[PDB]
């Protein structure tokens, strides 16, 4: 059965086409087909100033984007030898680990829902909202946040960021241990 | 408790095959068959009934013959699938259940219980084996439909599903016809014989042995209980013997020619159904089963899948004992003195003349004289020059089996007044 | 009596099927019709002669189920890889 | 036993159910835009071949269904013993138990060989 | 028959189609997660009537183009749109679908109205989930026949009724 | 009776005609299921009720379900392919098909029977003791037959 | 039906019609309640919208469902495509009348039930097979083997557990000795709450009904996020509604039958009120089953079939044989209470390791 699990169906997250070579209920071998979202970031980025490309960096891997932001920043800095203040670097690693948490939350919600039951998608994804609120506090954006810069970060943290973050750092260990 | 032995051994071996190597399973099947046979010997003349299950001389003799065929055909099968034995066992029991009752519906259940395992038993995977098995399956299921509507019309003619009921006129005639359809079909009698050549040519040789002995034995065992009219019997015998021998003349292949000969042989057997003597018929089927098992063990040692006439040639040079035994079997199946087949044929003829049907008997005898053509073209070919022929000269198991079969044939031909006294009640 | 004439007519019809149908499975279905007509006749005659034919027809249905299982196994075995199950494609073994 | 009136009520039940179902189908069909298109009537999944050209499906479904015919025949035979028991006594229980054990041996065979196939 | 030809009946069926909007999930890009967040347990598009989510196109009327419509997905989406029942509505979600977005290149359709009749447009990157609810409310009062543009025109209930599809 | 009796008989006969006529395997089998439903109604009308329920559960629920399963695994529905039609077989067989009825009619024509027995419903309540009893041996034989058929089919397919 | 009366035929038609329309409105409002209960399970709250209580969202949904372009797919079978939903719905609605909602006359004059057949469980079983019939038939008719394999999953799994249902239902017949549910209910009145005697069978019935479209094989299957299921993926306006409706009616039929047979189908030792206790137990089974719906995963139809065949059916037949031992020897009924209590303690205490 050369079965075509077509693009986006059935609810195949990450629009993708799969030609399952298959006899029966096993899986002989799946021939993948990708390219359904190629937008040309590697090309469009050649035409934006170094400052602007930070607007192209997060939107590619839209779950853990701060790895993009930080990698691009470091590459350019090393290219021109800029110095990130320790406070800026620390804030960068904080945001990195935080978007890591959000990414893994979304990943496991999508996985659990993918086959089996739907419920635990919410709770974990719930925390994402709280985390997003945190980001909305500092970057003013849910995701695709334009915060990082070549020298460092755009601007400073408000006084209101740390308390919300501590509140979440208090609720998260119990939450994760519950999932586990 | 032969039924008990058979059922218990089969059911136990079913799971035991998971722990037992195929050789051990073969040994155990052999033991069960021999135990049932010995139990029959010790119960000689010991009628034993439970419900509709009724053990009489007919059941006893014919199930003994079936056990003989099963023992022999298992002797050859050495395949490493215990299933190729289990069904054998199963089939055996079914045929016993075929002869041990008068109940028509239980007759049907037994018919299925013996036919279903044989269908799968023809799967050497050889493509022609599958064609033959499919023909067998479809024709058998059709005949089962006929037999079933016969049991229905029987219950219409009488309040019980047991033969021997008083019976009405035309309705009982119609029910009897619908039963005889399936039963003669299973007996390789014309005009229902067409499955026989295809199956005998396509099925593996030892399987054809097993079938052509035990199936026909149990079928005639059940048939004797019927009150078959003389006219329908005349039609069956005339067509069967005529078509069998005539189409047998033109065959170039050993198995198919033997199938047509077996059609003729059932035509000869059906004469006792005129009187239902059931003693002469028991003797006939004893002789026939022995000779057929002999010949088909030979055919197996030649080639299991297919053996042409020329393959039979030169058999004596390859094996003198096998050639002589094949000659003896060909003669006993020709019905010639001083061999037991002649006594069985003569006894059937005596029953027929005692029933007073003349033209059928005369035509049968003339056709039997015609049969000598291929009976000789097989028997005499023993000495011919060996042409291209598959020859794997078997084990001494089947050799001794063939030898004893031929010896029994010739002995009972010379001195039939030994066993025939015990084919009635059995003192 | 109407039921028994119906059984006979259905038997004839299923025979017409078995003879006419080219494919094995439709032949097998016609056989099912034939057997069930026979069981209908048995039920009528059991109503006439005392309820035993009812158990008879029940056992018959069980037998038919067994023979259906085995026939389907065989039909699968021969014509799974092979082309259309039509029995006219198998004529190797001739008289 | 039961009066025939309840069986006529059963047939009436079926007639009412069928009446409502056909009414619902007519309501659904008659009420609609009804502007089908050559692409609208296409089966599924992006151009052709949701499954498209595939070889025959696994025999597993066949094996399960054949198992089911045999074992539902079993249950159909087990019911008459389920109702009429005390009149059958230890003899009836033992007969039905032997029957059950035969078919359960069949099950044990098919299990130790297994059906994943 | 098209939900028309009685002053009360068309109001009634328009009401029903408005609040019974059954979304057809077509997630494309990073718009998709802010789409799903309009269903999470802070902000759920599960009240207005869009709790259940039939991924099938044969069973859902609203097609939410959430993400950039890459060209290799355009014809497929084409048939997917034609594989919807005729009472169907098409919302263009995100900047990349509504407009070309920032990806002004060879790869992306610069406005999805090209291939599919768009009902409602929603700017944003990503559009806040509550903006997605606002867009479905816009579509709601559109399919009720309660929507007017800047020029004063009332808009038809169902876009994709006016195109000679083929 | 006769009002609905003739109707049920026409349904039965026409369904049989269909299952032997139609070239669509699915449609033929489904007409046969209609036949079996009508037949269970007839059985109930013949005071045999349990047997009708079993006819529904066993045949329809189990057997023809698998029939449909097989013809869906192996399409095989339009069997008329690789025809070798043998045109003469279409009329001639019909002749033979009619004959197998006529002689039966001969056995049944001018035949009236004592159809006066009070079965009191063919319920299993009363059918057990005959089934488990006079028929207990037949039931056990049928069970052994079922086991044998299982082993036959299993060893028959058994890819190895 | 020895002891139970008969309403006039026109009253039979009236009662059947009322039962059908009640099942309609009931499954609609139960879809609402399932949504809202799932919401409570997953923090997110339900539709505080179009209602107030949402109880007008179903009407909007139905009104959209009609006029929704009921389409006849090309490359598909003209007849079966449209015909199969009729089977799936009709043979789902019925098999609910037998359930006793009260003693005779407690329907304000005539009859709580519709029909009280002598052989009831066989009727339920037979029409239960026909739901699977309609399901896989619709799966075929689409002409999409994509949905076809899902339809095959449906039929295979539901048929396996459908067989298991018989070995589950055998045991209580031995105690009751009749195949009419009402006699079983009166028995549950006298001796009390049959499941106390046969809890394991109850389980293998209950779990079997979990495979019958309630959830958790959940390889029923639905199209969502897996190999698409049968009976959908090509139907637009009403036929898809007909399939979802029939599946939900099968759900509520099982959720009502389970208290009826094993537990106390109404028949309450307390207040012995005709309808309210039955409705409350139905709703209770609904709450538990929805808990399962939004609480447990799938079983993949492979492990599900292996589990059904190797675990449910041998256990059920063994329990039947034990109950048959006790009934045929007929000396006690207490021995079954003792053995069932032990069996429940086994199936429960084996968990907390
Ligand atoms: C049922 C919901 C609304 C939750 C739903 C809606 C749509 C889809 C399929 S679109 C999709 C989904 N997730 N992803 C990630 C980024 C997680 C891999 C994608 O890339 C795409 Cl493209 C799945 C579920
Ligand atoms: S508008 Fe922004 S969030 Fe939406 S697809 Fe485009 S880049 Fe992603």
């Amino acid at each position: 059965m050369t079965l075509n699990v077509g693009p986006q169906h059935p609810s195949t997250h990450g629009v993708l086409r799969l030609m399952v070579t298959l006899s029966g209920e096993e899986v002989l071998e799946v021939v993948p087909h990708i390219g359904y979202l190629h937008t040309g970031f590697e090309k469009t980025m050649e035409h934006r100033t170094y400052l602007q490309n930070i607007t192209y960096t997060p939107r590619m891997d839209y779950l853990h984007s701060f790895a993009h932001d930080l990698a691009y920043a470091l590459a350019v800095e090393k290219l021109l030898g800029a110095v990130v203040p320790p406070r800026a670097e620390t804030i960068r690693v904080i945001l990195n680990e935080l978007s890591r948490l959000a990414s893994h939350l979304v990943f496991l919600g999508t996985g659990l829902l993918d086959l089996g039951a739907l419920t635990p998608f919410f709770y974990a994804f719930r925390e994402r909202e709280t985390i997003l609120d945190l980001f909305e506090w500092v970057t003013g954006q849910r995701f695709h946040h334009n915060y990082i810069r070549i020298g460092g970060v755009k601007e400073d943290l408000p006084e209101e960021f740390v308390p919300e973050l501590k509140k979440l750092l208090e609720v998260l260990p119990h939450r994760i241990d519950e999932y586990e | 408790m032969t039924l008990a032995i058979l059922a218990v051994f089969s059911v136990a071996l079913t799971l035991l095959g998971f722990v037992l190597p195929p050789q051990g399973v073969k040994r155990a099947t052999l033991l069960g068959l021999a135990l049932a046979l010995a139990s029959l010997l010790l119960t000689w003349g010991k009628p034993f009934a439970f419900g509709p299950y009724a053990v009489d001389g007919v059941s006893q003799v014919f199930t003994l013959l079936a056990l003989l065929g099963a023992l022999w055909t298992v002797g050859l099968v050495r395949s490493g699938r215990f299933e190729f034995y289990l069904l054998v066992l199963y089939a055996a029991l079914g045929m016993h259940l075929l002869a041990s009752t008068r109940h028509l519906l239980l007759m049907l259940v037994a018919l299925e219980a013996l036919s279903l395992p044989l269908y799968a038993l023809a799967t050497w995977r050889r493509g022609q084996g599958l064609e033959a098995a499919l023909k067998y399956f479809l024709l058998g299921a059709l005949a089962a439909a006929f037999f079933l509507y016969g049991a229905a019309l029987f219950y219409g003619a009488t309040g019980s599903l047991v033969l021997g009921a008083p019976g009405e006129g035309p309705l009982y005639a119609l029910a009897l016809g619908l039963l005889l359809v399936g039963l003669g079909f299973k007996a390789a009698l014309a005009p229902f014989h067409f499955w026989t050549p295809d199956v005998y040519q396509g099925s593996p040789t030892p399987v054809v042995l097993f079938m052509a002995t035990s199936v026909k034995a149990a079928a005639f065992a059940a048939l004797l209980r019927v009150a078959a009219p003389p006219e329908a019997l005349a039609l069956l015998v005339a067509l069967s013997v005529v078509v069998g021998n005539l189409a047998a003349l033109a065959q170039k292949e050993a198995k198919r020619l033997l199938a047509y000969s077996s059609i003729a042989h059932a035509g000869y057997m059906a004469l006792a159904l005129y009187t239902g003597n059931a003693q002469a018929l028991g003797f006939y089927l004893l002789t026939y089963v022995l000779a057929t098992g002999l010949a088909f063990a030979v055919l197996s040692q030649i080639s299991p899948d297919r053996v042409p006439l020329e393959a039979l040639r030169g058999l004596y040079r390859k094996d003198p004992l096998l050639g002589l035994a094949f000659l003896v079997a060909m003669l006993s199946l020709l019905g010639l003195p001083p061999l037991a087949g002649f006594w069985g044929k003569y006894l059937a003829f005596a029953e027929a003349a005692r029933a007073g049907a003349w033209g059928v008997l005369v035509l049968a005898l003339v056709t039997s004289a015609v049969s000598a053509y291929y009976y000789l073209g097989l028997g005499l070919a023993v000495f011919a020059r060996p042409e291209e022929t598959p020859f794997r000269p078997g084990p001494p198991w089947a050799r001794a089996a063939v030898v004893a079969a031929g010896v029994l044939l010739l002995a009972l031909g010379l001195l039939p007044g030994l066993v025939l006294p015990a084919l009635a009640a059995g003192g | 009596m109407s039921y028994l004439l119906t059984s006979a007519l259905l038997f004839a019809l299923g025979v017409y099927g078995v003879l006419t149908r080219r494919t094995a499975i439709l032949v097998f279905l016609s056989i099912e019709l034939m057997l069930n007509a026979a069981n209908l006749s048995l039920v009528g005659f059991a109503r006439a002669y005392g309820l035993d034919g009812q158990v008879a027809a029940l056992m018959v249905i069980a037998v038919a189920a067994a023979e259906v299982a085995v026939g389907l196994g065989l039909i699968v075995a021969i014509f799974r890889h092979r082309e259309s199950t039509a029995v006219d494609d198998l004529s190797e073994l001739r008289g | 036993m039961a009066p025939i009136q309840e069986y006529v009520g059963t047939l009436i039940y079926v007639g009412v159910a069928l009446f409502i179902g056909v009414a619902a189908l007519l309501v659904g069909a008659l009420l609609g835009p009804k502007k089908p298109g050559r692409a609208k009537l296409m089966p599924y999944e992006s151009g052709n071949d949701p499954a498209g050209e595939v070889k025959r499906f696994p025999v597993h479904f066949y094996v399960v269904a054949m198992l089911f015919i045999l074992f539902d025949v079993e249950v159909a035979f087990l019911w008459p013993y389920a109702v009429s028991a005390g009149g059958l006594g230890l003899y009836g229980f033992l007969g039905v138990l032997a029957f059950t054990l035969l078919l359960f041996v069949g099950f044990l065979y098919e299990w130790w060989k297994g059906v994943m196939r | 028959r098209e939900g028309i030809l009685f002053t009360t009946l068309e109001k009634l069926v328009a009401w029903g189609r408005s609040n019974s909007l059954w979304p057809a999930t077509f997630g494309l890009a990073c718009c998709a997660i802010e789409m799903m967040a309009s269903t999470d347990a802070r902000n759920d598009l599960a009240r207005f009537g869009s709790e259940v989510f039939r991924a099938s196109p044969r069973q859902a009327d609203v097609m939410i183009v959430a993400g950039r419509l890459s060209k290799k997905m355009a014809p497929v989406m084409r048939r997917v749109w034609e594989q919807m029942p005729d009472p169907k509505w098409v919302i263009s979600m995100g900047a990349c679908a509504s407009s070309g977005g920032m990806f002004n290149n060879y790869a992306i359709v610069q406005n999805v109205d090209s291939v599919v009749p768009v009902d409602v447009y929603v700017p944003g990157c990503p559009p806040r989930p509550e903006a997605l609810i606002y867009a479905v409310m816009q579509l709601q009062k559109k399919v009720r026949g309660q929507a007017y543009n800047e020029r004063g025109e009332r808009l038809p209930p169902v876009a994709a009724w006016k195109r000679t599809r083929g | 009776m006769s009002l609905l009796e003739g109707l049920a008989l026409f349904l039965l006969l026409l369904s049989g005609v269909l299952v032997v006529t139609l070239r669509n395997a699915i449609h033929a089998a489904l007409a046969l299921i209609l036949n079996f439903l009508v037949l269970a109604g007839v059985y109930v009308a013949l005071d045999a009720r349990f047997l009708g329920f079993i006819q529904v559960i066993v045949y329809a629920g189990a057997i023809v379900v698998l029939f449909l399963f097989v013809i869906m695994l192996l399409f095989a529905a339009q069997g008329e392919i690789g025809f070798d039609p043998l045109v003469r077989s279409r009329p001639l067989a019909a002749l033979l098909a009619l004959g197998v009825a006529g002689i039966l009619a001969a056995g049944l024509w001018g035949l009236d029977l004592a159809f006066t027995q009070d079965l009191k419903g063919g319920l299993p309540q009363a059918l057990g003791p005959l089934l488990y009893g006079d028929w207990l041996f037949v039931l056990l034989a049928v069970g052994f037959l079922l086991m044998a058929a299982t082993v036959v089919a299993v060893a028959l397919v058994e890819p190895g | 039906t020895w002891s139970y009366p008969v309403d006039p035929y026109w009253m039979v038609a009236l009662k059947a019609l009322l039962v059908v329309v009640g099942l309609l409105t009931a499954f609609a409002f139960m879809t609402l309640i399932e949504r809202r209960l799932l919401a409570r399970f997953q923090v997110r709250m339900g539709p505080n919208r179009v209602g107030p209580f949402g109880l007008l969202q179903p009407l909007a949904d139905a009104i959209k469902s009609i006029f929704k372009e009921d389409i006849v797919v090309a490359q598909a079978d003209r007849f079966l495509f449209v015909l199969a939903p009729l089977i799936s719905v009709v043979f789902a609605l019925l098999a609910f009348g037998l359930i006793p909602f009260g003693p005779p006359g407690s329907f304000f004059g005539y009859q709580p039930w519709v029909i009280n057949l002598d052989l009831g469980i066989l009727y339920l079983f037979a029409v239960s097979e026909l739901a699977v019939y309609g399901i896989f038939l619709s799966g075929w008719a689409s002409g999409s083997k994509y949905s076809l394999l899902g339809s095959l999953r449906s039929s295979a799994s539901l048929i396996s557990y459908e067989l298991g249902l018989g070995l589950a239902l055998l045991a209580p017949v031995l105690l009751v000795g009749s195949l009419n549910l009402n006699d079983i209910v009166n028995w549950q009145k006298e001796h009390g709450w049959l499941f106390l005697y046969a809890f394991p069978a109850f389980l293998v019935y209950l779990i079997a009904s979990m495979a019958e479209a309630a959830r958790t094989p959940f390889d029923l299957p639905e199209a969502e996020q897996e190999l698409v299921g049968g009976y959908h993926t090509e139907y637009s306006s009403i036929k898809w509604a007909l399939f979802q409706m029939a599946e939900y009616i099968h759900f509520i039929t099982a959720s009502a039958l389970i208290p009826t047979l094993f537990l106390g189908g109404w028949t309450m030792p307390v207040l012995e009120v005709p309808y309210l206790w039955m409705f409350l137990k139905i709703a209770f089974f609904l709450f538990f089953f929805i808990w399962i719906r939004a609480t447990w995963f799938r079983l993949r139809y492979d492990q599900l079939l292996r589990f059904g065949w190797g675990f449910l059916f041998p256990l059920a037949l063994l329990w039947f044989l034990v109950t048959a031992l006790v009934v045929a020897l007929d000396l006690p009924r207490t021995y079954l209470l003792y053995l069932s209590a032990l069996s429940f303690l086994v199936l429960l205490g084996a968990v907390l390791y």
